[PDB]
């Protein structure tokens, strides 16, 4: 029913991920690091119901 | 075992509404009552960002840096019209 | 992190022999392809590192869409043992899954083969541990084992799957990027080695055995898995050794050092720094 | 190998012998344990299954557990030993641990600056 | 998850139960078909076997050494299907399942479309209402003398009454929303 | 789509009774919804485990056990079956 | 509109069998072209010189004494 | 792997090479006026060409030449193919090297041993 | 049972058997669901640890100790090993690499004004 | 200053004189355009500090708190709306003139040049507080709640009393400006060791160190949302304010004197912290993680490096706009809840969708995520608590994995999960709460654009 | 559309590899019983046994066929 909220989170993470990849000075790598490791957390667990995806 | 004389009747008939229950949740014909572009997001995006780069960025210092480019032996500098020596000869033809 | 990476490849891919779910094999196999990129770029060969991550990522793209693609056709079936006879049933998947596998195996000329044995050969001629040049070469057998593991379970084998068969595989949504990536993955590797500015140095001299030892090991580490596959069709009982389910539970590192941490960490709070 | 439940990773229902147990005082309690849980059973599902009705179903039993937890332990607190010589090791253990681990580093350093080792180099803050 | 639990075990529903856990797990050590099929007749004949032996003690020795003997030779991944407790799509889609007592605080724009959906809505609601009162009369009447209790709730036993407490096992959200 | 049609209950009650004409003790001429297992067909407890097991795989869930100490008739299969998966045809 | 087909070979598209065939006949192509073109999967072409065959005199061994 | 490895682990080490110290004996030991290494390329034109301090070897003259028809010949990227042989050729005649000073530090060593037993006349 | 009565603080919570509510069984249909735990039943005291997302405690298949000796075998036979690779390495018969001029003095950044002494290299 | 404190004086005759229906938005709409008189200050295009007058002063320091407790008038006045809006038309207009008193109060606290001037108006502000947790306050407990932040506080005044009338008899005036250009160097006696303890002490008690920090749980646990978001937000930091004032003076003694209270708030730090990890009523929660992340302060604030005093002044008011945020989203859940208990309310993102996204920029705020000025705090402080010590990593570094975890667990077992059977039905949000959040974190988006506002005296 | 079932007469465990499981367990006397249910998977269409070089060479014999042309070319 969340079709356009996944695809969403899906290019939030290619941004961080670009982000990390493409950044100079560490603090941009580690906005990219934290970046990709919230989203991930948002999109492991997108079936939040799950109790496993929530672990 | 066996269902209990007694809870076949109560899966019996509480059955029998779960599937009223489901056909209510039918929709009718009409519930849902509601009352190239292509060059689009990609030249317009670019303009405004070749504004950016060439006004802002290129114009202050250190913004934009590029490794020297790579000049080889024999290979012309054409700012300042230099040619490269050409290298000491390659001595062996081994393969 | 040579150390450790070699350490991860085998432990990783040890447990991935006898995982039953196929999206947990391939995500095994991520791991371990990693614990071989972390190898090169402990053995200080970063450019040939970033190589394999490119090549990397277009064959394991693949293989796990390509489980999306059976995962969804059957009825949400995640795990190989009730899944069977792909390669008749839905030979676009199949086509794609065994091109991903090869290049998963280093097949020769496919993306796996310019990065995969510039790394198994650098190990073979670099001074190195002598437990991680052992480990990482039989990890390569291994990655072969799983791989062949998935497509005789998966697809070369009597159908297990639910009686009812509805499968659509022809939705361009599925086969158009399956088909572009599967595009990359046979000529990626062509490309991106020729392009990329030399680098490295290599040492392309060496005894033939190691010259040739990636090809070999990853040819008899299906040659033995494929013996294996075809032991368990016998009405005999085998079961599992002692260790393999040591191997199927994840090393025991899931069930020891996750019920204790976490269960020493919060029992501490509670009863001791917050209560008492 | 007989399986051997640990405080974790404990002994399953099966090969555990109580499980097989008929005497009749055991089957006793094993039936007269549903009974409470049974009525308490049908003291929920008929008052949470009940039209008319807006007040919050309180389930009482998790308000005895956050008093019991949070309101119930000053009032049932005795001091004894193997209770304040551990009130006194987590208190005071660690935070004189780590004194002893800050001081003798932050003396290094002083002493190490003071001789003129230090690089503090490249350091132009703090 | 329908119906309830029984006070306690008889032997029947544990041995009953391993046949069930046994050749299920007997199933993930013969991955193939045939195999399978075959080294599980074979099972059988085990519990077939020691079926009619009438000393219950040795029957209930003979039980306590197969769960011995089946937790030792289990599978440790067992093939445990999608949908259910420990499988791979347990509680999936329960993102998607709200409980439907929350259609009733929609503003009433929204309600305005969907009409006939909250037309039928509140016929049910009726229905509810209509019969609390006969239905936990009748879960009273019906409280046989106090004594052992089981969580088992009675039918209807009359014309117009809704078998009781019914409400949420009828109305319950749709187990796939989607 | 990719998602099979929903299981209509006048199919999956077809679905059940067909997997038992498979069963070679049950007679495939006699079997008849309605026709009990251990009354009137003449199974013993311990096939009853494995022909719910058969459904189990046939439909591809798990009836729980103590749900499943009782489907005894050939039909409690089909409308708990269908209940759990929310057919009101 | 696929079938859904109850214990019987689920019938195939035109399609999805010769996209199939496709990618893993290229696959094939590919790595035959290229085994020709380019054969230094064996050998490399570079040939390892036995250490073991160097005349003392290219190495510097002096005449023992 | 292999016996190289043995002889040094298993067995004796005292006539195995150790890693760390290949040219353990004198550089002129074995020969008159050796003649040392020699490089065509030029400490500038390898800086000019920018390449990766590691990859500036004896053959870093046939890299620069890879390099050249590499960003020449632009667009076609399969067409210096000539380049990359020579380039590995001159390492690949490179690691011969780097393979015939081992084995004559090892045979050197070697010498040693005979000569100590040799030269440990009785009396 | 009551807790001990060691003056901790547990009162007269009772102390319910310390099994998480990983192993209540999965398919009844528990008031509070996701609890695994119905209206009125005594909570355990600890339900902030047992939780299903946090800490399990349910029968593995192998026995504890059997699980944390041959972890850390494995762990320790696996850093041993990769000791005595440490000992004895593998590393092919070849000599050291050359790097011409004085090891790259200069370009490895070094001191230009003061030449280093020169490291040649000879052929063969 | 006056324009920030005239107008604020003159909201206590409107919340009186206006009408008992127009009370509420005369109030939160007049105080909405104090706020935007109050960003004024912040035009300070030199680094002379900006002194208004002889008794009024704003600094980089105050100037970025004085609009932060403007701000939060008009929010505090939107949260309590609802709770109180069940009162007699004459119990609101006390609560919003005790509102408005507050951020007077705070104000002038905030931007006070003598040292004294901050203590009779730093001990004021316990009045308007008590009077909010105490009389309004829901649970039973309130009245001992409000004793224990009444003496934790009092206590800790009078030596700070006793310490300032002293050094005016030893320097001879309590005006801060002077007393930086003025030498006053302690002598490193056993008395000035009391001084510097009697000065500081005062400060570290209502910011919640270690060992005195059981008056904050108590206290936001029955304080009613606007008392709670007042002492998270800017009660808590006045302790922090002083901080930076005071030490001033009593330069040579922190260099050694600091020791026991850094030790004591890096090891309070982890327990704080893991204590959260189990506590089941969410505004406890907060209130230990307010604890944690404002034991990091005081132990930067002690260091006395640059960065580290700017990361005290990041964190702090990204830390109060943060707190708030959760403690104000906290009473939404409470209200429709009825109880504080974590446990209950499970699902919630599957009925009220977009307090979920709140929840989440909430939480993301509250653990470190990068482009938030809540990380480039932590990252400050933490860098210079590494330069007085490199071990600190370790017990700052066991924070930062217990800090993701509490605050994910806020997110896991409060806005996920199944949803809880039927409690009262839940019902929707209002354009209120809803706003009551995106007033806290627009501004939290907008500060994160623009560090350099919120950086410290120090840079 | 109403979708209709196969006869249930067409299975059988002759001809599939059920059949030699059926024999032996024959010989030990039991009977085997739901063997004709587990007919289907072996019983056609999917019947053809699958090897292993059969999939890694799938597609081969064009692609030496398009590699032969190409070379000629
Ligand atoms: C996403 C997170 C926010 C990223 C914001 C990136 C752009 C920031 C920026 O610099 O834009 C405003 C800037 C204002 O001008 P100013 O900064 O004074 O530049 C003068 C240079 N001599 O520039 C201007 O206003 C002049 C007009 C610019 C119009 C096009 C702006 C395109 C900016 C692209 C930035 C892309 C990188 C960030 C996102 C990825
Ligand atoms: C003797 C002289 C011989 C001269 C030629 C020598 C052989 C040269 C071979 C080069 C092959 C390059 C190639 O085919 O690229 C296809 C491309 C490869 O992967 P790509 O998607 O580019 O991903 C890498 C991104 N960096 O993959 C794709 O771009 C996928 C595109 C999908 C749509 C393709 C539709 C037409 C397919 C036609 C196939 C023929
Ligand atoms: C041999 C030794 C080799 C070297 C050491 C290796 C291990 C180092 C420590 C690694 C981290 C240890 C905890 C790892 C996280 C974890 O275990 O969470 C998993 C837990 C249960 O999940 P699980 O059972 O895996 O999955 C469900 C399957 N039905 O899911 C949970 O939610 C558990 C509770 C998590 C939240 C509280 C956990 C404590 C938080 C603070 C302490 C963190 C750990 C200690 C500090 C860091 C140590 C590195
Ligand atoms: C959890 C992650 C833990 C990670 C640990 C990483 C440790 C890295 C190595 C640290 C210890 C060696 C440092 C070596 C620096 C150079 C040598 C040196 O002189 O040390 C500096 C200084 C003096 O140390 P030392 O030489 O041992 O002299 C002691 C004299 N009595 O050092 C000192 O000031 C004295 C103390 C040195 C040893 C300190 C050990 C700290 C232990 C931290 C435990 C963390 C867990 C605590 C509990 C958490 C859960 C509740
Ligand atoms: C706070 C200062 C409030 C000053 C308000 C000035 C205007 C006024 O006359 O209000 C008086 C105030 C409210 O009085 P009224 O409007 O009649 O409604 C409440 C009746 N008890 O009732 C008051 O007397 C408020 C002032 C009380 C005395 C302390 C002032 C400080
Ligand atoms: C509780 C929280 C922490 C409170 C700390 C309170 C410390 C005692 C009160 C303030 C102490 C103080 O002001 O320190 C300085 C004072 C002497 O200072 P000084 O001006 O140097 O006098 C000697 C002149 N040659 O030294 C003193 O004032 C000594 C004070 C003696 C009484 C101590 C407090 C008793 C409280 C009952
Ligand atoms: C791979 C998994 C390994 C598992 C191996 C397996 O445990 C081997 C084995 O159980 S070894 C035979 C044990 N067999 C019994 O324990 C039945 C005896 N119990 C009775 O006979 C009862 O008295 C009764 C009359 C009720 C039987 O009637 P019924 O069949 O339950 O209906």
């Amino acid at each position: 029913p969340n079709i356009n909220r996944f695809i969403k989170y899906l290019t939030l993470f290619l941004i961080t991920m670009l982000i990390l990849t493409s950044a100079n000075n560490m603090f941009q790598l580690f906005i990219g690091w934290e970046g990709v490791g919230i989203m991930s957390f948002l999109l492991i667990g997108w079936w939040y119901g799950r109790t496993d995806a929530n672990t | 075992s066996g269902y209990t004389p007694d809870e076949k009747l109560r899966l019996q008939q509480l059955r029998e509404l779960r599937r009223r229950w489901l056909k209510d949740q039918e929709l009718s014909p009409r519930e849902p009552v509601l009352p190239l572009f292509a060059v689009s997001h990609v030249l317009i995006p670019m303009w405004f960002v070749h504004y950016y780069v060439k006004y802002h960025m290129a114009t202050k210092p250190y913004t934009i840096v590029s490794s020297k480019p790579r000049i080889f032996p024999g290979d012309t500098i054409l700012e300042t019209g230099e040619v490269i020596p050409p290298m000491r000869d390659f001595p062996d033809q081994h393969h | 992190m040579l150390c450790l990476g070699a350490l991860t490849t085998l432990f990783t891919a040890i447990c991935a022999l006898t995982q039953n779910d196929i999206k947990k094999i391939i995500a095994f196999s991520t791991s371990s392809q990693l614990g071989l990129m972390m190898v090169t770029l402990g053995m200080n060969q970063p450019h040939l590192a970033f190589l394999h991550i490119c090549t990397h990522a277009f064959f394991k793209a693949m293989l796990f869409m390509c489980s999306g693609s059976i995962i969804h056709s059957l009825a949400d079936e995640q795990d190989i043992r009730k899944m069977g006879n792909i390669t008749k049933i839905m030979p676009f998947t199949s086509s794609c899954l065994v091109i991903g596998s090869l290049a998963l195996t280093g097949m020769p000329f496919l993306t796996g083969f310019y990065s995969k044995d510039l790394i198994i050969e650098a190990i073979n001629t670099c001074n190195t541990n002598a437990w991680a040049l052992l480990i990482t070469l039989i990890a390569t057998s291994m990655t072969a084992m799983y791989s062949m593991r998935i497509i005789y379970f998966v697809t070369m084998t009597k159908p297990r799957f639910p009686p009812l068969i509805s499968i659509n595989e022809n939705d361009p949504d599925l086969m158009n990027p399956i088909k572009r990536l599967a595009f990359g993955s046979i000529f990626a590797g062509f490309v991106i080695s020729y392009n990329i500015p030399p680098t490295s140095i290599p040492v392309l001299t060496m005894p033939w055995f190691l010259k040739t030892t990636a090809l070999i090991i990853s040819v008899l580490g299906f040659l033995i898995a494929l013996e294996l596959n075809n032991l368990t069709m016998k009405l005999s009982m085998n079961k599992a050794n002692p260790y393999s389910s040591f191997s199927t539970l994840l090393g025991f590192f899931p069930s020891i050092i996750h019920r204790i941490t976490p269960m020493k960490s919060l029992n501490l709070s509670l009863k001791t720094s917050l209560t008492l | 190998s007989k399986y051997k439940p640990a405080p974790l990773a404990t002994l399953p229902s099966t090969l555990d012998p109580a499980e097989y147990d008929v005497s009749p005082e055991t089957r006793r309690a094993q039936v007269e344990r549903l009974s409470i849980r049974a009525r308490l059973k049908r003291e929920y599902l008929l008052q949470y299954n009940d039209p008319k009705r807006v007040s919050h179903i309180e389930d009482p039993a998790l308000i005895r557990w956050t008093y019991a937890r949070s309101a119930n332990i000053y009032p049932n607190f005795r001091p004894t030993p193997k209770n304040s010589l551990l009130g006194a090791v987590a208190g005071f253990g660690p935070l004189i641990f780590w004194y002893y681990v800050f001081k003798t580093d932050r003396d290094r350093k002083e002493r190490l600056i003071q001789e003129g080792k230090l690089d503090r180099k490249f350091n132009i803050s703090y | 998850a329908f119906c309830a639990p029984p006070a306690y075990l008889t032997h029947q529903q544990k041995v009953l139960r391993l046949y069930k856990r046994a050749l299920r797990h007997l199933e993930s050590w013969c991955i193939h078909r045939d195999k399978y099929r075959y080294f599980a007749c074979l099972m059988r004949a085990r519990f077939e076997e020691h079926k009619n032996e009438k000393d219950m003690m040795r029957a209930t020795q003979l039980l306590r050494e197969a769960e011995e003997e089946f937790w030792q030779n289990q599978h440790p991944q067992p093939y445990i299907f999608p949908d259910s407790p420990g499988g791979t799509s347990f509680e999936r889609y329960e993102c998607y399942k709200v409980p439907e007592w929350c259609l009733d605080y929609w503003h009433p724009s929204e309600k305005a479309m969907y009409p006939d959906y909250f037309s039928k809505r509140e016929q049910w609601k009726k229905l509810r209402m209509e019969s609390w009162d006969r239905e936990v009369k009748q879960l009273q009447e019906e409280t046989s003398p106090d004594g052992i209790m089981t969580e088992a709730l009675p039918p209807a036993r009359r014309e117009g009454d809704l078998p009781p407490l019914w409400w949420h096992i009828v109305t319950r959200p749709r187990e796939r929303p989607t | 789509y990719s998602d099979a049609p929903p299981l209509t209950l006048d199919g999956i009650k077809d679905r059940v009774l067909y997997v038992l004409k498979l069963y070679d003790k049950i007679d495939p001429e006699k079997l008849s919804v309605n026709s009990h297992f251990m009354k009137d067909l003449g199974l013993d407890s311990l096939d009853q485990v494995e022909i719910i097991m058969a459904m189990e795989d046939e439909f591809g869930f798990e009836i729980p056990d103590i749900d499943a100490e009782k489907l005894m008739c050939p039909q409690e299969i089909v409308d708990y079956i269908a209940d759990k998966k929310d057919v009101y045809e | 509109h696929i079938q859904p087909r109850y214990r019987e070979f689920p019938q195939l598209t035109r399609s999805q069998v010769i996209q199939g065939e496709f990618l893993s006949s290229l696959m094939w192509f590919w790595i035959l072209w290229r085994f020709w073109h380019d054969s230094d999967a064996v050998l490399g072409h570079f040939s390892y010189p036995d250490p073991s065959q160097w005349t003392d005199e290219e190495l510097g061994i002096p005449p023992d004494d | 792997m292999g016996a190289h490895l043995t002889r040094r682990y298993l067995w004796d080490a005292s006539v195995e090479p150790d890693p760390e110290k290949i040219p353990s004996f004198p550089p002129d030991l074995g020969f008159p006026e050796r003649k040392e290494r020699v490089m065509v390329a030029t400490q500038q034109e390898m800086m000019d060409a920018q390449l990766t301090l590691q990859q500036r070897d004896y053959c870093a003259h046939y890299l620069i030449r890879l390099l050249k028809c590499k960003r020449d010949s632009f667009p076609n990227f399969l067409a210096c193919k000539h380049e990359q042989h020579d380039w590995d050729y001159c390492e690949h005649l490179d690691y011969v090297k780097r393979m015939k000073e081992f084995e004559r530090e090892r045979r050197l060593l070697q010498r040693k041993k005979r000569r100590a037993l040799k030269e440990a006349r009785v009396a | 049972e009551p807790y001990p009565d060691d003056g901790m603080g547990y009162g007269d919570y009772p102390m319910l058997p310390n099994r998480s509510q990983h192993e209540r069984d999965p398919w009844y249909q528990w008031d509070h669901s996701e609890l695994r735990m119905n209206w009125g039943e005594p909570i355990h005291w600890d339900l902030d640890m047992y939780i299903r997302n946090r800490v399990d405690t349910s029968p593995t298949p192998v026995s504890w100790d059997v699980m944390c000796k041959h972890l850390f075998g494995f762990v320790a036979f696996m850093v041993f090993m990769f000791w005595v690779g440490h000992v004895f390495p593998s590393y092919q018969p070849v000599g050291p690499k050359q790097y011409p001029y004085n090891n790259l003095y200069l370009e490895r950044g070094g001191d230009p004004t003061k030449e280093p002494e020169p490291v040649v290299h000879y052929d063969i | 200053m006056l324009k920030i404190i005239l107008p604020s004086l003159m909201l206590l005759p409107l919340t009186w004189l206006s009408s008992p229906k127009k009370t509420w938005t005369n109030v939160t709409s007049y105080s909405f355009l104090i706020s935007l008189t109050s960003l004024t200050l912040l035009w300070q295009t030199d680094e002379n500090y900006k002194n208004f007058s002889n008794m009024f002063s704003s600094d980089p320091l105050s100037t970025p708190l004085i609009i932060l407790t403007a701000w939060l008038l008009p929010l505090m006045l939107m949260a309590s709306q609802n709770h109180l809006k069940k009162d007699n038309n004459v119990l609101q207009k006390l609560y919003i003139s005790m509102l408005i008193s507050l951020q007077i109060l705070l104000i002038m606290t905030f931007s006070a040049t003598e040292l004294i001037m901050f203590y009779i108006l730093f001990e004021a502000t316990l009045i308007p507080t008590l009077i909010i947790i105490t009389r309004w306050g829901n649970q039973t407990e309130r009245l001992n709640a409000g004793i224990y932040f009444l003496f934790y506080t009092l206590i800790g005044s009078i030596p700070l009393l006793i310490a300032l009338i002293l050094i005016q008899n030893h320097v001879g005036t309590l005006n801060l400006m002077i007393l930086s250009f003025t030498t006053h160097t302690l002598d490193a006696s056993w008395s000035n060791n009391l001084l510097w303890l009697a000065c500081m002490m005062a400060f570290l008690i209502k910011m919640p160190l270690y060992g005195v920090h059981l008056w904050l749980p108590k206290a936001h646990v029955e304080a009613p949302i606007a008392g709670s978001m007042i002492l998270a937000a800017i009660l808590l930091k006045l302790g922090s304010y002083g901080m930076i004032r005071i030490s001033i003076i009593l330069d040579p003694l922190t260099k050694y004197m600091a020791y026991p209270f850094i030790l004591l708030s890096l090891w309070g730090m982890i327990m704080t912290s893991s204590i959260c990890l189990r506590q089941t009523d969410l505004k406890s929660l907060i209130a230990y993680s307010s604890v944690s992340h404002m034991a990091l302060v005081i132990a930067s604030i002690m260091i006395q490096t640059p960065w580290s005093f700017m990361g005290a002044t990041m964190l702090m008011i990204a830390h109060g706009l943060t707190s708030s945020l959760l403690f104000c989203l906290a009473n939404s859940n409470y209200e429709r809840i009825h109880s504080r208990t974590m446990i209950m309310a499970r699902g919630l993102q599957m009925v009220f969708p977009l307090m979920a996204t709140w929840w989440l920029m909430a939480s993301l705020a509250n653990l470190a995520l990068p482009p938030s000025i809540n990380l480039m705090g932590e990252l400050f402080i933490t860098m210079s608590l590494f330069s007085w010590s490199n071990f600190t990593i370790i017990l700052m570094g066991i924070n930062i994995i217990i800090t993701g975890m509490y605050s994910m667990y806020m997110i896991i077992t409060t806005q996920r999960g199944k949803l809880t059977n039927h409690m009262i039905n839940l019902q929707p949000s209002h354009t209120r709460e809803l706003t009551l959040m995106a007033l806290h974190m627009i501004p939290l988006i907008l500060l994160t654009t623009s560090p350099k506002l919120i950086t410290g005296l120090t840079m | 559309g109403k979708m209709e079932l196969p006869d249930y007469r067409q299975w059988k465990i002759e001809g599939t590899p059920l059949e030699t499981v059926q024999k032996k367990l024959a010989a030990r006397g039991l009977r085997d019983p739901w063997a004709r249910n587990e007919a289907w998977r072996y019983m056609g269409g999917f019947a053809g046994n699958i090897t292993f070089p059969s999939v890694i060479l799938k597609g081969f014999k064009w692609g030496f066929a398009a590699f032969v042309v190409a070379l000629g070319a």
